[PDB]
């Protein structure tokens, strides 16, 4: 019975990694964009041999920003908890492939050496982690929340001569902040917020992450 | 003020009503003066005064 | 009223008064003799206004509002009314009266705190001591709030104490970090705004394209020779023609961006100036008389306005940030500019002449310039004093509620010192949940969902339970469950020679077991999925009279030989019955899953300013619907239910707006909340300051409670 | 945890600053009723209500470790006195604050510890009413409990 | 014809289901059979459930139950004479029965008691007095709060929960 | 059996050992197939009369005609009524009252006692 929620759910946060991948610039298909409930549901063909491995085959690739500097790649582990074993695989699975970023979607939660391990990664490759819960709905569309966009350094380097601050000086962010996730950025990349303002209708901002 | 027909009276003839308060030029026209004309009010005589 | 109320009174012990919505019977009683009494004091007191004579020099220090006012008139005139404490009428001292010169259990008017006189009369005994208890509430109130009133200010003022504008006008703390780029978001004083009304909210597009546009193909009434005078010569131009085609391009370009900017569809905000004033000023000196023709020059109007537009200088600079910093900042100010000195707003209604509309530009600069915010400024301590002086301003624990629901969203200063010290814990936490348009406007889809979301646990939908000793179904010593048990003959046919002689019997309560529109093969599967494959369950049918649940518990079968002693410490399974009892019943958590406690009281919302939406014809409107108010806190998952509204759905609790939307988030819901208590009173404390207080604990990602 | 999934039956008494809690029954064996009947006799002589009875049935199941009245006793010191060796003056000062704190208004003699078991079974009694629903909570305020 | 078969459980489950049509024998007045349609019935089940698990065994007992009922042999005659089709029988998709006289009416009275559930939580501040000057209505919240006061008097503030306006008395 | 039933199956709460005095648990025989009362510190042991070992909940067990004493009749400050007919005597004047207890039995209905020595009797209406 709760088999058939899932079919929503995996259309679902399909769908929210496809406007993840697309704020984030990597060029999805607009059809993937507009794709259905009932197109995605034809495209699994729904109701067949259950619990089959659909997420192995919804493992996607994602095809560059302005400038083609190889990919991003998404990866949905079948297992409810992701060990390293399943990681380790995986990397040797990223590896092959020459990939550059990986995002890997668990359903329950990571082990924690695993999580080192992640931690580890960060030299090469970058993995990036979403609980599937808070991925599974779209934040960024939520009205307490305004436009977020990310800033090249050159940007902020201008930022910072044209009202002569200091990096240090600015608004903080956490790492782990939700939108900062959502974009997956690092440490010393500034954010514009822009926000709707009772008083100046719209109001500039600019956090440095912390 | 309480006077009048709140909602309705003013749109009825406009029979000046003497109730709301009109001054032109530093020289008060008609009405009456209260707390809201006078008191801590956001338009209050006082406030635009100053 | 009073043969009302005991008329009232009459219909509750009959036992048929059919009770109001989420309430106990006493409650929908109690609800109902206060509308009474309230209705009956009011009713009086219009009666004894009315009947004042126009010499009542009490009428005229009410009237002035020198000092008392229209309830005062009511107590000494008229009835004084029920008195009440802690928001209840007079509570029951000794056993079940209020004072022993009553009979017990009494809820007449007078015998429960209802005063009948009026001062001028003089209270009867009773109601004196009624009275005198009424008092002390206020002087024990008064007592408590001046001393943490007091706290909450100091450690308020303390925290903000460094903040200040610097001389390129970004305010900044003690560290010199950066709390605003331009300070309150615009650089203008507190002193010098004022309220206005925003012209362009105009409902109706045709409305609003018929009052604004600078018509061309000229109807009838007077060839441009009316109103204006020498313009009928500048109706062949092209150029003028094109210049005002593209200022009311930009109008609705404006509008559009107003209307996003404002979706509730309130044209009250603070400006400075107040540019109709102004041109009263401007109209009522050069002695412009409206019925003579004009003398002004349309292209003089718009470029005019272009040329303000710069002299309006906020941001100096020149790169393109500075140019945009600007831009932005004043964008508020700028589309009210234009919709004021609108030329064919200018022409019609105002009628100024060209030396007036000079002058009056001339001004307008000289005032805004003033109004820019002098840098230096304590602008951190001047917010501290601002928003502590509400908190001196009314209300502890009193009960003015009329969100015809539960107390939530406790009110006043308690609520206040929970947003100061961001509670981890808050004492009363909520969340309200608005649904998808569909399942809106329709209620049996709306008790769909919000069975989804409530969460209850089997306790509650269980009528009794027993436990039983028959190690033999087929023979059962309840007979009437009898004929199941040959239904079950082939449900495991053999592993009933294996499976333990005790049983446990549920029975569930009908209507709420309905209500929850639960089916049976979703409890058999959910107790089998906690407890597991062991606990071997069979039940009857959804509409047997009776609606019955048998549970009976199954072992490992063949490892089970006795092998060294049961690693168990052999324990009989009766009591272990009691303890899946116990367990099967605190666990099991079907539907919701987790802490919203009880989880509902559903609402129709017609009253507030919910739903409001854009129209064709370009005006807005009203959208009455339901919409689900909880008293819990999950956002995280609730967000991600079916049908649960993804943009609108919010919760008062801070701590798990900052889990789920981040810091930005919380720097909104914040000010939301911030503004929602002081807003109670409605003396309406001015924006800019809220904006840097939630600046200020915002400022650095974590949250930064003043603790 | 897997015991029995109730802890809203589990009566206990504070004694005097006695460094640990006790269980009632425990605290009736030590006055020397250790018949089960007896002790229930005394918290409630009208058993004609099974709902009561069995509300109080798992502490008599807790208390079932002990049955004598001396072991109660060096039960009580040891939940009571610090750490030692001897039995028997543990079991003797157990004793005397037993029969001397408990309740010193019913009484401070040997020779009047029953009637001092009957006001503790009162009480009891006085509580489960309370926990049942059949009685009302007592005011905190109530004049009529001030001097 | 009645679809071929061979699993012993499947037999069993076909002989109770006809069992269960052999219930006051009204089978006998109308003269239809049992074991074909009963058969039949069992026949679509299976094509819904595709295997004898238990939720298939949960369906079976379920129309079971319904042949079974003493308050409505009126459902088991209908099926009987065939004004219901097996294959609607075998999905209770199409509700549950209504023709026992007042279960039926009572989980309508349950639909009413959550709706009334619904009604208004409990609706307030009416008094009703001043008429807006915004949305022209009349429908009107007044509050009372500060006594006496330091030196801002017990004035009247009066809110239009309407539109969330607020005005003072004077 | 029937909808218009009952259940008090009767919840012997009470059956200490003739013996010492003590409380009887279940435990199972498994040679006669048959529940069984034991003492736990003694061999005694006597079969059930019942096959119920524990209840909980009736929910309803509104409790509207039990625990209320006659004797509460005599309470000056119970309202008297000139409402008529004790349900058994034939003689009017009855005191009333209601609830009088914490499971806040959303009871507002009232409960009627007579008050002359005849009856005693205990009614609701
Ligand atoms: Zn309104
Ligand atoms: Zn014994
Ligand atoms: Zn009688």
């Amino acid at each position: 019975m709760d088999d058939e929620e899932e079919t929503y759910r995996l259309w679902k946060i399909r769908k929210t990694i496809m406007q993840l991948c697309h704020d984030r610039g990597y060029l999805v298909t607009q059809d993937e964009l507009d794709q259905t409930l009932e197109e995605f549901k034809a495209q699994s063909g729904d109701k067949p041999s259950e619990g089959r491995p659909r997420r192995t085959d919804l493992t996607v690739l994602v095809a560059h920003n302005d400038d083609p500097t190889d990919q991003m790649f998404v990866f949905f582990p079948e297992e409810p908890k992701v060990g390293i074993k399943t990681i380790k695989v995986y990397c040797q699975r990223m590896q092959e492939e020459n990939i550059t970023r990986a995002l890997i979607v668990v359903q329950q939660g990571m082990t924690p050496s695993a999580k080192q391990s992640l931690v580890d990664m960060a030299p090469k490759y970058i993995l990036e982690q979403f609980l599937q819960q808070e991925l599974l709905i779209n934040i960024t569309e939520h009205e307490l929340v305004p436009e977020h966009v990310v800033m090249t350094k050159e940007e902020v380097t201008e930022l910072l001569a044209r009202y002569k601050l200091r990096e240090n000086q600015l608004p903080r962010i956490q790492a782990g902040d939700p939108v900062a996730r959502y974009f997956g950025i690092k440490r010393g990349q500034v954010v514009k917020i822009i926000r709707p303002s009772e008083t100046a209708g719209r109001y500039i901002t600019y956090r440095l992450v912390q | 003020t309480h006077p009048d027909d709140e909602d309705s009276g003013p749109y009825k003839h406009i029979s000046p009503g003497d109730t709301k308060v009109v001054v032109e030029n530093g020289e008060l026209i008609m009405g009456i003066l209260c707390k809201k004309s006078l008191g801590t009010s956001a338009g209050s005589l006082v406030h635009i005064s100053y | 009223a009073k043969q009302d109320v005991i008329e009232v009174i009459e219909k509750a012990h009959n036992n048929e008064l059919e009770p109001t919505p989420g309430n106990t019977l006493r409650q929908t009683f109690e609800n109902q003799v206060n509308r009474i009494l309230n209705d009956a004091r009011d009713k009086t007191g219009s009666s004894a206004q009315k009947s004042l004579s126009e010499y009542n020099n009490f009428k005229s220090m009410v009237v002035s509002g020198a000092k008392g006012s229209k309830i005062n008139i009511s107590q000494v005139i008229a009835v004084v009314g029920q008195q009440n404490v802690e928001g209840k009428r007079i509570p029951f001292g000794f056993k079940h009266r209020t004072l022993p010169h009553f009979i017990k259990d009494d809820y007449g008017p007078e015998s429960r705190g209802f005063v009948e006189n009026s001062y001028l009369a003089g209270l009867t005994p009773t109601e004196f001591f009624f009275h005198a208890m009424g008092g002390r509430e206020g002087l024990i109130d008064t007592a408590v709030k001046t001393a943490e009133t007091g706290y909450i200010q100091r450690r308020l003022i303390k925290s903000m104490e460094s903040v200040m504008v610097k001389y390129d006008a970004t305010v900044r703390n003690s560290i010199n970090q950066v709390v605003q780029l331009r300070y309150g978001e615009d650089g203008l004083a507190g002193e010098s705004v004022e309220f206005q009304n925003l012209a362009t909210l105009k409902p109706s597009n045709k409305a609003f394209e018929k009052k604004f546009r600078f018509d061309y193909t000229n109807e009838r009434a007077l060839r441009r020779t009316l109103q204006e005078d020498l313009v009928k010569d500048v109706l062949s131009n092209a150029h003028i023609q094109n210049e005002l085609e593209r200022e009311f391009e930009r109008m609705r370009e404006d509008r559009e961006v107003l209307r996003v900017i404002f979706p509730t569809g309130d044209s009250k905000v603070v400006l400075p100036c107040n540019l109709l004033r102004m041109i009263w000023n401007a109209q009522k000196i050069f002695h412009i008389n409206p019925r003579l023709p004009s003398d002004l020059h349309p292209i003089k109007v718009v470029e005019g306005v272009k040329e303000l537009s710069k002299k309006l200088v906020i941001v100096n600079g020149d790169d393109p940030l500075s140019r945009q910093a600007q831009e932005n900042a004043t964008l508020l100010f700028n589309i009210h500019l234009r919709s004021t000195l609108c030329s064919r707003r200018m022409a019609e209604e105002f009628r100024l002449s060209g030396e007036a509309f000079d002058w009056l530009l001339g001004e307008i600069e000289s005032k805004f310039n003033q109004a820019i915010a002098h840098p230096g400024e304590m602008v951190g301590a001047l917010a501290a004093q601002s928003l502590g002086e509400p908190a001196t301003q009314m209300t502890l624990n009193t009960f003015h509620y009329a969100g015809v629901s539960a107390k939530n969203v406790t009110l006043g200063v308690p609520r206040l010192k929970e947003l100061i010290n961001i509670s981890k814990k808050p004492k009363t936490p909520s969340l309200t949940v608005f649904l998808l348009g569909q399942s809106a406007r329709d209620a049996e889809r709306a008790k769909d969902i919000l069975c989804r979301l409530e969460h209850t646990t089997l306790r509650k939908v269980t009528a009794n339970t027993a436990i039983y000793y028959d190690p033999n179904p087929q023979s059962t010593v309840v007979a009437e469950d009898q004929e199941w048990v040959n239904v079950y003959y082939e449900m495991p046919d053999f592993d009933v020679a294996r499976i333990s002689p005790w049983l446990l019997r549920v029975e569930l309560d009908r209507k709420h077991m309905t209500d929850r529109k639960l089916t049976m093969e979703q409890i058999a599967e959910k107790i089998n999925a906690g407890f597991g494959d062991d606990l071997n369950c069979i039940f009857n049918d959804d509409n047997a009279e009776k609606l019955v649940l048998r549970i009976r518990i199954m072992n490992s079968d063949e490892n089970k030989m006795q092998e060294e002693e049961e690693v168990v410490d052999k324990m009989d399974d009766d009591v272990f019955l009691r303890c899946i009892e116990s367990n099967m019943l605190t666990d099991m958590t079907l539907q919701g899953i987790e802490q919203i406690s009880k989880v509902y009281m559903h609402l129709p919302q017609t009253d507030n300013k919910k739903k409001i939406i854009i129209t064709e014809d370009g005006e807005f409107k009203a959208l009455q619907e339901w919409i689900l108010e909880t008293d819990g806190v999950s956002l995280m998952r609730v967000l991600s239910e079916k049908d649960v509204d993804p943009v609108r759905t919010t919760s008062n609790d801070i701590v798990e707006i900052f889990t789920v939307l981040g810091i930005e988030a919380v720097r909104k819901a914040l000010e939301r909340e911030l503004y929602h208590v002081i807003s109670f009173d409605g003396s309406y404390v001015n924006y800019r300051h809220l904006a840097l207080l939630c600046d200020t604990m915002t400022c650095r990602g974590h949250l930064m409670a003043i603790t | 945890g897997a015991k029995k999934s109730a802890i809203g039956q589990r009566i206990v008494a504070t004694l005097p600053y006695i460094k640990q809690e006790v269980p009632i029954i425990i605290v009736f064996r030590a006055l020397g009723f250790v018949s089960d009947r007896d002790i229930l006799e005394h918290i409630i002589y009208d058993f004609e209500d099974p709902e009561m009875m069995e509300m109080v049935k798992p502490s008599l199941d807790e208390a079932f470790v002990i049955q004598e009245q001396n072991v109660a006793l060096n039960f009580i010191g040891s939940r009571g006195a610090k750490p030692g060796v001897t039995k028997e003056k543990r079991i003797k000062y157990a004793k005397e604050v037993l029969q001397k704190e408990m309740l010193p208004h019913v009484g401070v003699s040997d020779f009047c510890e029953t009637k001092k078991a009957y006001f503790l079974g009162y009480m009891v009694h006085r509580l489960l009413l309370a926990a049942l629903g059949r009685r009302e909570l007592d005011d905190r305020d109530h004049y009529g409990n001030k001097r | 014809r009645a679809p071929s078969t061979s699993d012993s459980v499947r037999l069993k489950c076909r002989e109770m289901l006809a069992a269960a049509l052999r219930t006051g024998d009204d089978y006998i007045a109308i003269g239809a059979d049992e074991e074909e349609l009963g058969s039949q019935i069992e026949e679509a089940i299976y094509q819904e459930i595709r295997n004898t698990d238990m939720k298939y065994k949960n369906r079976v007992r379920s129309r079971i139950s319904n042949l079974k009922d003493a308050k409505n042999p009126n459902l088991r005659k209908n099926v009987l004479c065939g004004n219901i089709p097996p294959d609607l029988f075998a999905r209770m998709t199409a509700e549950e029965m209504a023709s026992d006289e007042l279960k039926e009416m009572r989980k309508n009275l349950t639909k009413e008691a959550i709706r009334e559930h619904q009604m208004a939580k409990t609706g307030g501040t009416q008094t009703d007095l001043f008429t807006c000057g915004k949305c022209k209505k009349k429908n009107c919240t007044y509050t009372q709060v500060q006594t006496r006061s330091a030196d801002e008097p017990m004035t009247t503030f009066v809110v239009c929960n309407e539109c969330g306006n607020r005005w003072k008395f004077c | 059996m029937e909808p218009d039933g009952t259940y008090e199956p009767g919840f012997v709460g009470i059956r200490f050992c003739q013996e010492c005095n003590n409380m009887l648990y279940p435990k199972e025989d498994k040679e006669n197939r048959i529940l069984l009362y034991a003492c736990r510190n003694c061999d005694y042991q006597q079969e059930a009369d019942n096959s119920c070992i524990y209840v909980n909940k009736i929910t309803h067990e509104v409790d509207e005609l039990t625990q209320i004493i006659a004797d509460v009749s005599q309470d000056p400050t119970l309202p008297r009524t000139e409402d008529h007919p004790c349900q058994k005597c034939g003689h009017k004047e009855a005191v009333f009252f209601q609830s009088h207890s914490a499971r806040a039995e959303d009871a507002m209905r009232l409960y009627y006692v007579c008050t002359a020595p005849h009856c005693g009797h205990r009614w609701t209406e």
